[PDB]
């Protein structure tokens, strides 16, 4: 059983959330921010004058 | 949320141990996925936000569930370590397949095309991602957890144990009765209502 | 984390992890006493340093621990960890000593770029291989009466 593996060993189970909210905060400063997702389509402008 | 869950399940077990596991499993399930997002190349925004918000509901009923198996099989009469055996003999399979039908739900309706795909896709994924990784954070720490921190009916009360009691000696009482006469009364009208089913 | 993971406790690892300091400072010691920098090279050739500490101090711990577990108490059981794994750790020092003195003996291309690490590696083994020899299974009885 899975299960049984971790009753025994809570230290192993500690040691795992540790690493998963370790991973969790340092993956949490470098993620970009804005209001809105991508939703305008791209659009290119050419100017000139006479 | 969290401290109302943490209030609900002291009224409602009337023991100061069980109200750890949550503690430790709502913020883990919530860190370890921002990681996630990382992988898949996404950025936060209201639409994730709001999916954390809404998938915390899940997190709370899964570990609700747990908790309150382990509780009952403790209220049975065996030993913490038992008791536990005998919870998770009966769980895992139905986690699996609650994970699974959660993700077969979420995963497809993030293909829409158009703006309603582009609003969709963000929430699905995140949610989708809370959800496994709350699947995963409820198989291994929370038997562990209470296997470890609960004890048993006829051990000696502690401090905390003490002033709880103290404090809060007849609510717990009335509450159980009250509880008691309305879980008969459900029963006899769920056995009222399956007996004409056209 | 990996170690206390390992071992099934939260004090064992504090005894291996205690051991690194030792090996930089012979090749700290070996790199002031000629001319010679701090350089990225010289940098590079402690981590392998590092590595063999670790590799040293973990699995001694492990044969104390195992004959522990058997019913001798810490002093005989970390005598006899001490004691039947002098062969392989002997072997591998002189291995390793003896396979680096060409590179601190080196001239043409590149001899520099050797060089440091070569003397590095070199003055470092011996201070590695020292400390570990003498000073874990005193880490290890430490750490088993602290708890009691």
């Amino acid at each position: 059983n899975i299960s049984k593996f971790f009753i025994d060993r809570p230290i192993f189970a500690g040691v795992l959330s540790v690493l998963i909210l370790l991973a969790g905060l340092l993956s949490v400063f470098q993620l970009p921010i804005s209001e809105y997702p991508e939703v305008v389509p791209p659009s290119v402008v050419v100017r000139a004058q006479y | 949320a969290i401290a109302l869950v943490v209030v609900v399940v002291i009224l409602f077990l009337q023991t100061w141990r069980a109200s750890i596991i949550p503690l430790l499993a709502v913020p883990v399930s919530i860190i370890g996925t921002f990681a996630l997002m990382l992988a898949f190349g996404y950025s936060i925004n209201a639409l994730s936000l709001f999916g954390m918000v809404l998938a915390i509901g899940i997190v709370v009923d899964d570990a609700i569930v747990v908790v309150e198996n382990v509780e009952r099989n403790i209220e049975a009469g065996l030993n913490p370590r038992e008791a536990t055996y005998r919870a998770m003999r009966e769980v895992s399979g139905p986690i699996i397949a609650i994970a699974l039908t959660l993700v077969a739900v979420f995963v497809p309706l993030a293909f829409m095309t158009g703006l309603t795909g582009q609003f969709y896709k963000q929430f699905a994924m995140t949610i989708a991602i809370s959800t496994v990784i709350s699947a995963f954070n409820s198989l291994t720490l929370s038997p562990a957890l209470a296997a470890l921190l609960l004890k048993g009916h006829d051990a000696k009360p502690d401090a905390l144990t003490r002033i709880m009691n103290r404090v809060f000696g007849r609510f717990f009482a009335l509450f159980n009765r009250v509880f008691s006469r309305a879980s008969d009364r459900y029963s006899q009208g769920v056995s009222r209502v399956i007996s004409h089913k056209a | 984390l990996v170690l206390a993971a390992q071992y099934e406790s939260l004090t064992l690892p504090l005894a291996v992890i205690l051991i690194v300091p030792m090996g930089i400072l012979a090749a700290l010691t070996g790199v002031w006493l000629t001319a010679g920098d701090n350089n990225i090279f010289t940098q590079i050739g402690l981590m392998v340093l590092v590595g063999l500490a670790c590799k040293n101090a973990i699995l001694i711990v492990e044969f104390a621990r195992e004959l522990e577990m058997q019913g001798a108490t810490a002093f005989k059981a970390a005598v006899e960890a001490s004691r039947l794994r002098l062969r392989p750790i002997l072997m591998t020092s002189i291995a390793f000593i003896m396979g680096v003195v060409p590179l601190v003996t080196s001239t043409g291309a590149g001899s520099e770029m050797r060089h440091a690490m070569g003397v590095a590696v070199f003055f470092g083994m011996i201070g590695v291989t020292f400390f570990g020899l003498f000073l874990t299974p005193a880490f290890y009885v430490l750490i088993r009466s602290l708890n009691s």
